[PDB]
């Protein structure tokens, strides 16, 4: 697109346009009709139904499924070879059929990324101003305008649509919604360079126009406007999967892989031992259901709940459940330098008097040092800033503080009303003791401003008068130094220069300031003072001193920064600005570190060609917007890897995204913080996306996965500890109940491989899983951090589950569990009368109903009910030893290096959770009715402590193993146990 | 994609040395752990009483309600069956019925012989301590002998129920003609009557009634012939697991069965602190008898 270089003409012949009367109705109608959209076109979306149904399929469901509709099968079969069996597989098929259902439905609540952002440019531009078609001014609807069509831009309508600037005055507009900075721009009808994003030349859709009318032909509307492009491209975007998807994606293809695998064999040997069709299928729903965990994906879910309401609580809401914890695994932190990292108020940072310059307090809450206003200088200087024709501010924002007082004027106007506001304590004193009888407006040229002031003794008259610093060099002749009226001299004006150049050195706007004391006897009281013809001297004034201005950060940031960058994150800047404004506020706020210098700066102190000056040598980076246009991927991944301070500048919104699609390409995780419209795209695109709650725009936040309500930027240093804890929080609780999945399991394969009736139930394992062992895990979201991961595993290089885990899960710590309930088993079925000897090889008779006469190991026969009714009290037997062995699994899993003796059992939860776990398990065993379909029977109180050893041996264990491992530090036990 | 790394060791997650060191330590760790739980197993043995269950009567889950049991049996691998399959004639698969029959009542024959510990109990002579009331193999009449094939042959099978012997149990048998409940067999309610009128010491015993399950089985069943008395006595019960027990038996006999017709039998105990129930199967057996 060169439409902006061309003439006028060219465009005119190109589109068919004239300069005076645009186009006419039936060349605008074939102009609809050839493209009309004028807008953002709307979104492709899928419904809520087809991402839910689609949902519902998964590892840990599709299993159950299988497992859901065999039990049915299996109902089937009993029914029509026995017309009065009762319903039990019906039920439990029923049952497992809600929990993928639930489980489908938890898995939906975490992945809810509710982000409208189409819906969110509300603004756009209603109420089209005027077009001059036909002749005549139209306020004809927003989207009706089409290329080929003159349009007449006033005073804050938002221009129309890109159109190429024809004739303009005064023209300024702010293209706040394209590089983030809001100060107005001048516009003039000449291209000033290539790109046609940085020429007067253009204006654009998105720009709430300040001044200067304008009339320009529109080259294009919507989904080709630079604007139309971005929300187009924002909205058609994914950030993909989140790290934590990623690995409970993981998580669940290496148990469906066991799950799958062991079915698998399970239907071999079974088939070869003589096991009917519905014998292997009541089989096949034992090691499907003890296999999968039923309550673990839900667990993660409510987990990452419990931490968004957590972190919300320091004002930091969170849109996606799942992007709470990608702030902890996130390596490279991408910002913006207006409205993240500052404060977006112009304000002074330092002052230029009596050759002296000393920084201004710039904090929002007025806390620096005001060690300045003891100075000489400082009254007439602050005089000269208050009477300079000055500004105003407002009556219905005077109660708010004096920084919160809205303005009218110009950003740097406002800068030194605040200033002498907050310095003086209250100049409107100065302005009744000091009436206006004369200004002088800010011109296009000369752009300086006179006024006179009665002298308070009614002797004279006052002249005030600032610009910029190079035109009143010119018009000074004297120098105020010290209270004292010096001439100017050839020291003084290299002194000038040096402080001037020096002030613009850190990118800092300047203005200078000068007065004048006018005679009384030429100009007494009465004098008349012309305007248009000045009767007053203007030129050889006394200079003051010099004014500054710079965008400068908050309180939070610099510290933000610098703990960001102490826990492995690396932070760049990422901004629409200047490079000289740029590396002034990076090099402020801590991100180029002190004595680190860039190849320009480099180069400059050798007084050398940048060029041979080895970029190794440089650590910072000022790379260029035009410069990061020419580079290709190839170079842009160098310069991400050699340098690790690197500062962007001069970036276009569509730049953003090549900057974090580079810096992806190293395999780390982004994260962006913006406010504006044009870094949306940047939002959308990394792994998390961080916006303002207060200083960030309408789309920033519907197109962000985090918001900062309250503004504070330290508040990412404490999401990125919240992140990573919540991230080790979750593994142990993964490491938790896994370690139920073995004593689940166990029975089942010792009931094939030997021939032992069955000592756990299907319907008993659906109350772990979905049961007892639910509360216990979710407390462990409740878990507070031991030591620091910030040297290990800086942003979790780790995977969520690994062989380590597997290995203390489904190995060590899960045998234990299995024996500490068999041991259960075989007390209570000794004790009974079936001694271990001749369990052994009793499948065949145990659950045939033929043998009504079995016969234990005391010579007496047990009927069938009998025998089932001993089974079922084993049932729940193994259930509660399940339970007490995993108190002692939940407390070993509370910790992970230190000892409990050092952690101390202080998690309210966990405590209240041993409670929960052992108080359903009594009630769902100790009450009349849960005999009656759930199989769960009353047990001798004497049957409880069987598993109590086994409980203690675990914890012994642990523990000791816990010593060694901190002890004998990276020893291969931690090499192989520490998961 | 391999990515083998077989040649930088790396059997798949470790070296060899790594995974020598992870094997003996998976062998020790499971090794005592084994030993801990034979340690706690036989811990738990050596208060184990191996002559008396440690629970008994109604302290366990066996309860106080007995469940009867035919002893004919199918064959294995036929666990899941209830069925008796015979045909009668000299060319018959009457065998293994015959066989399994007669292994049965080996002890009732070999073991009596002697009789050292064995009691020839009766209605007033109650047993004495840590002897096993006496069941001669003359109670069950002449048709259920080894000799006349069991039964078997002239198409007139005789089937064997014996009562659970539930540890420490003491039955209670009902004291009148009128004590006795409804919805007994009017045949059972006439033989408590005659047995009443008769030697009054005879009613102390558990009574047994085999009926057909299925309406139609009511009248394909025939009359049936309980060669011993009509149920169990009373003075075994008090099993104690003495040894040598010999449980009391009552001999059913099928004199009329029809040809190819499939016949469900249900044998439910008649006394007063046993229940009955046609689905759980308490105080009642259940099998079926088919002859071709
Ligand atoms: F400061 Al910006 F996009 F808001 F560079």
């Amino acid at each position: 697109l060169d439409q902006h270089k061309i003439p006028l003409e060219e465009l005119c012949r190109r589109l068919g346009t004239n300069t005076e009367t645009g186009l006419t109705s039936s060349q605008a109608k074939s102009h609809l009709e050839k493209y009309g959209p004028n807008a953002l076109t709307p979104p492709r979306t899928t419904p809520e139904w087809i991402k839910f149904c689609k949902q519902l399929f998964g590892g840990f469901q599709m299993l159950l499924w299988i497992g859901s509709i065999l039990c049915f099968i299996a109902y089937t079969m009993e029914k029509y070879k026995n017309p009065d069996v009762l319903g039990d597989n019906l039920y439990l098929g029923l049952a497992l059929l809600f929990v993928v259902i639930m489980t489908g439905c938890f898995a939906y609540y975490q992945d809810h990324n509710a982000s409208k952002i189409m819906d969110s440019f509300k603004n756009l531009m209603p109420q089209f101003a005027f077009v001059i078609r036909d002749g005549k001014k139209i306020q004809l609807k927003a989207e009706e305008v089409t290329v080929g069509d003159l349009v007449e831009v006033k005073f804050g309508d938002r221009i129309p649509a890109d159109i190429r600037i024809t004739s303009c005055q005064s023209m300024k507009v702010d293209n706040s919604s394209l590089t983030g900075e809001s100060e107005p721009q001048s516009r003039s009808t000449e291209c000033t360079n290539d790109n046609p994003l940085e020429t007067k030349n253009l204006a654009f859709f998105f720009t709430n126009t300040l001044e200067g009318t304008g009339r320009g032909i529109v080259i294009n509307v919507g989904d080709d406007s630079v604007m139309g492009r971005i929300a187009c491209l924002a909205s058609s975007l994914d950030s993909g999967k989140t790290p934590i998807a990623r690995e409970i994606e993981h998580f669940i293809h290496i148990i469906t892989a066991m799950a799958v695998s062991l079915a698998a064999v399970f239907a071999v040997i079974s088939f070869l031992y003589g096991y009917t069709w519905l014998e292997a299928a009541i089989f096949m729903i034992g090691i499907i259901v003890a296999k999968v965990p039923e309550g673990l994906l839900a667990t993660v879910t409510v987990c990452l709940t419990l931490t968004a309401k957590r972190m919300a609580k320091k004002n930091c809401l969170v849109r996606n459940l799942e992007a709470v914890e990608t702030l902890g695994s996130t390596s490279t932190i991408c910002s913006d330098k207006t409205g993240t990292l500052t404060q977006n108020r112009m304000t002074v940072a330092h002052m230029w008097f009596d050759q002296k310059i000393v920084t201004a307090d710039t904090t929002e809450n007025q806390s620096g040092n005001q060690l300045y206003r003891g100075s000489k200088g400082f009254p007439e200087l602050i005089r000269v800033a208050s009477l300079c024709s000055r500004a105003e501010f407002k009556t219905e924002h005077a109660h708010l503080p004096v920084l919160k007082r809205d303005v009218n004027g110009d950003a740097s106007e406002a800068a030194i009303l605040k200033f002498a506001e907050m310095s003086t304590g209250s100049v409107m004193n100065i302005r009744s003791k000091q009436k206006k009888v004369s200004e002088i407006p800010f011109n296009s040229a000369n752009k300086y401003q006179v006024s006179v002031h009665e002298r308070e003794d009614k002797s004279g008259y006052f002249l005030v008068m600032k610009g910029a610093p190079e035109r009143i060099l010119e018009r000074c002749s004297t120098i105020l130094i010290d209270g004292t009226e010096i001439p100017l001299d050839n020291h003084m004006k290299e002194c000038f220069n040096n402080a001037y150049m020096e002030l613009g050195g850190m990118g800092e706007r300047v203005l200078g300031f000068c007065d004048f004391e006018l005679p009384s006897d030429q100009y007494p009281r009465g004098y008349v003072f012309d305007a248009d013809e000045p009767n007053f001297p203007i030129s050889g004034l006394r200079f003051v001193g010099l004014m500054s201005m710079i965008d400068p950060p908050r309180a939070a940031v610099p510290d933000a920064v610098s703990k960001c960058r102490s826990a492995g994150i690396k932070v760049i800047m990422v901004t629409g600005d200047h490079p000289i404004t740029a590396k002034a506020i990076a090099r402020q706020v801590g991100i180029i570190s002190e004595g680190h210098e860039t190849v320009d700066d480099i180069a400059a102190r050798l007084n050398i060609p940048v060029s041979e000056v080895n970029p190794r040598s440089a650590q910072a980076a000022v790379i260029h917007g035009n410069d990061l246009k020419d580079m290709n991927s190839d170079q842009l991944d160098d310069i991400l890897r050699h340098y690790r301070e690197i500062v962007f500048a001069r970036t276009s919104p569509q730049q953003k995204l090549i900057i974090v699609e580079g810096v992806q390409r190293q395999g780390e995780f982004v994260a962006v913080t913006g406010d504006g419209v044009n870094d949306s795209p940047a939002l959308k695109k990394a792994d998390i996306g961080v916006a303002m709650g207060i200083a960030g725009s309408d789309v920033s936040k519907q197109a962000a996965d985090m918001i900062l309500l309250d503004d504070n930027f330290a508040s990412i240093v404490t999401g990125v500890e919240e992140g990573r804890l919540i991230f080790d929080n979750i593994k142990k609780s993964i490491a938790y109940t896994l370690t139920s999945k073995i004593p689940e399991l166990s029975p089942f394969l010792m009931y094939i491989l030997f021939d032992l009736p069955l000592a756990i139930g299907t319907v008993t394992i659906l109350c772990i899983d979905l049961g007892t062992d639910v509360v216990p895990a979710i407390s462990m979201a409740y878990e507070g951090p031991e030591a620091d991961p910030r040297k290990p595993r800086d942003p979790v290089k780790e995977k969520l589950v690994n062989e380590r885990l597997i290995s203390m899960a489904y190995g060590q710590i899960g045998v234990m569990q299995a024996f500490g309930g068999f041991f259960t088993y075989f007390v209570i079925m000794g004790e009974c009368g079936f001694l271990p000897n001749r369990l052994f090889g009793l499948r065949k008779w145990w659950e045939s109903k033929a043998y009504n006469d079995l016969t234990d190991s005391y010579g007496q026969e047990w009927t069938w009910d009998a025998r089932k009714q001993l089974e079922y009290t084993c049932h729940t037997a193994f259930f509660i030893s399940i339970v007490i062995v995993q108190w002692t699994d939940l407390i070993i899993c509370k910790t992970r290096r230190l000892s409990l003796f050092q952690q101390g059992m202080k998690n309210g939860t966990l405590n209240f959770a041993l409670v929960f776990e052992t108080c359903v398990a009594a009630f769902l065993s100790y009450t009349p009715g849960m005999d009656k379909g759930l199989r769960m029977y009353p047990l001798k109180i004497w049957w409880w402590f069987p598993p109590m050893p086994f409980s203690l041996l675990i914890l012994v264990y642990d523990e000791c193993r816990k010593f060694l491992m901190r002890r004998n530090p990276g020893g291969f036990l931690e090499r192989e146990t520490y998961y | 994609t391999f990515i083998w790394n077989s040649e930088t060791s790396e059997f798949m997650g470790r070296t060899g040395v790594n995974w020598a060191k992870i094997t003996i330590f998976y062998v020790i760790f499971y090794t005592l752990l084994a030993g801990f739980f034979a340690g706690m197993l036989m811990i738990f043995y050596q208060t184990l009483d191996f002559k008396i269950p440690k629970w008994q009567n109604k302290d366990s889950l066996i309860g106080t309600n007995p469940g009867l049991g035919f002893r004919p049996m199918p064959p294995e691998a036929q666990v899941d069956s209830t069925l008796i399959q015979f045909k009668h004639g000299i060319k018959g698969d009457w065998q293994y019925w015959v066989h399994s029959l007669t292994e049965f009542l080996e002890p009732y024959e070999t073991l009596t012989s002697s009789g050292q510990e064995f009691t020839n109990c009766d209605f007033d002579k109650p047993p004495q301590e840590g002897k096993a009331c006496n069941f001669n193999v003359e109670l069950l009449g002449d048709h259920c002998t080894k000799e006349n094939n069991f039964g078997y042959e002239l198409g007139k099978p005789c089937v064997l129920i014996k009562l659970n012997k539930i540890f420490g149990w003491r039955p209670e048998v009902y004291n009148s003609s009128a004590e006795v409940p409804e919805d007994m067999p009017a045949d059972l309610k006439s033989y408590i009557k005659d047995i009443e009128t008769g030697n009054k010491t005879h009613m102390n015993m558990v009574w047994l009634s085999c009926e057909g399950e299925t309406a139609n089985d009511k009248e394909k069943i025939g009359t049936i012939t309980y060669t011993p008395f009509r149920g169990f006595p009373a003075y075994y019960y008090p099993y104690l697991n003495v040894p040598g027990y010999l449980t009391p038996v009552v001999a059913l006999q099928f004199g009329s069965l029809q040809n190819g017709q499939a016949v469900n039998v249900e044998c439910k105990a008649w006394a007063n602190n046993i229940s009955r129930d046609r689905q759980r199967r308490l105080g009642s057996v259940h099998f079926e008898i088919r002859m071709d």
